[PDB]
């Protein structure tokens, strides 16, 4: 495996180079807002983001070493989490606002109009504030996003396998090494390093929480046939079922 | 052959 | 100023160990279970455990320093996570089994009478096995459980700063335990990460569990207590 | 009003 032979700096370079681009929404500022159109925008956007995410995942060290079925499972478990941490990252320099796209910047009040959206909007905003206060670095963010990809599905995958989990766990340990390396490089003391590490990983619990709530709302969208889910989103949603 | 399955192969 | 931050790592560990809730028994009554009797036993048991959890929570360093409202929020957010990590901990020495109580030890087969139970049972069993293969120590466990209490609701709120400073204290303590156990510096932060990532999975199980609890309320077959109903309402509203 | 209120205030 090439993933386990990477130095910390090469891990970071790999992840950074593989970053997906920031996409635009089809938001038409002239069009009167409606719950239907707003959910349509986010859905269309998420659908195009998914394509880039899938191809980004291939460039995360270790992911290709996995079998195809496991790759599928990890992305089925992690995709909303990964969209959400990306959103929160983009939104760091916009206090009180969520930057879904450069042309789609939403505040708290635009949350509402869509039912149940407010609560999750506040959760995403709180996460963004947390990252801002921690002064999360781009290098740390790409490590976190790779951790989510590898970790979220790892416990819900019999034998002539398992060593697959072992390999994922080894890669995960490498990413922890990389995070610590970044922090020591920024001059943090040992105590500060393990504290910041904990702080970042605990935030992942909240991101899981938000994905779970979102996945609940996604189903409510489906069986309320108004805002059309894409064929890729529909299959992802079936996986959470 | 899921959609995800296919895009991961290409 | 909170006295929690003035504690040493050993003082933190002993305080958490002493605060540990008792291991309760299930009703001593006939096999196999039905869906009604199964859910009956688990619900009755979780309910009694909840009363002890509150006592434990008040003894977790830093928790007493919060307002009543903030204490309520955290427990409302974290209670099923806390019950689950306790269950998983109790089950460690019983591979393939969930030790809900000393007289209630279940495997995945006994979950089939309840919809979605096998699925969550498997998730819980996977977690126990993970703790077992990691050789999780009780000192580490009580740190993790306290972290769940303080962390799970903290981003749904000077008082957040307090919680985070206490969370930092507990991190210090975990690292101190691993160093004490002889782990290298690299092994320490690798292990810390491993344990904290498991918390994301515990969050996931609680959320799945909370969904089933809501549907059990709607089905109106298995009676939830008023306390559990109020815990449940807090998550759907 | 809330059982949780009573349980926290009478905690031991
Ligand atoms: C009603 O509850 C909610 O509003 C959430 C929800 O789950 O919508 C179904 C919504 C909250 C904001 C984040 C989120 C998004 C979203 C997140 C990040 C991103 O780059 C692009 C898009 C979403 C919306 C629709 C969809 O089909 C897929 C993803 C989910
Ligand atoms: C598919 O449904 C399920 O089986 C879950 C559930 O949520 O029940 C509806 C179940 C899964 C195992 C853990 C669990 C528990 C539970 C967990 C740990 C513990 O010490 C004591 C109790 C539970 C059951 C009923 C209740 O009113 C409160 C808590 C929840």
């Amino acid at each position: 495996s090439l993933a386990l032979s990477l130095t910390a700096d090469q891990m970071v370079s790999a992840l950074l180079d593989a970053e997906p681009p920031i996409l635009y929404s089809e938001y038409d500022p002239t069009r009167p807002f409606s719950e239907a159109s707003m959910m349509g925008l986010l859905t269309n956007l998420a659908d195009r983001e998914l394509v880039h995410m899938i191809n980004w995942a291939k460039r995360v060290p270790g992911f290709v070493d996995l079998t195809l079925h496991d790759q599928v499972h990890l992305l089925e478990c992690a995709w909303l989490e990964i969209l959400m941490i990306g959103l929160v990252w983009r939104s760091m320099e916009h206090p009180g606002k969520l930057l879904f796209a450069p042309n789609l910047l939403l505040d708290r009040n635009q949350g509402k109009c869509v039912e149940g959206m407010v609560e999750i909007f506040d959760m995403l905003l709180a996460t963004s504030s947390r990252f801002r206060m921690m002064n999360l670095q781009g290098e740390e963010f790409v490590c976190l996003k790779s951790i989510i990809l590898l970790n979220s599905g790892v416990y819900t995958f019999t034998l002539k396998s398992l060593e697959e989990k072992d390999h994922i766990h080894r890669v995960l340990d490498k990413i922890t090494d990389t995070l610590i390396h970044l922090m020591a490089k920024a001059g943090l003391t040992l105590q500060q390093q393990h504290q910041r590490l904990a702080q970042l990983l605990l935030i992942l619990s909240h991101i899981r929480h938000m994905s779970n709530k979102g996945m609940e709302h996604l189903y409510s969208m489906k069986c309320k046939n108004v805002v059309p889910l894409s064929d890729l989103l529909l299959e992802m949603l079936d996986a959470h079922r | 052959h899921k959609i995800l399955h296919r895009l991961l192969q290409d």
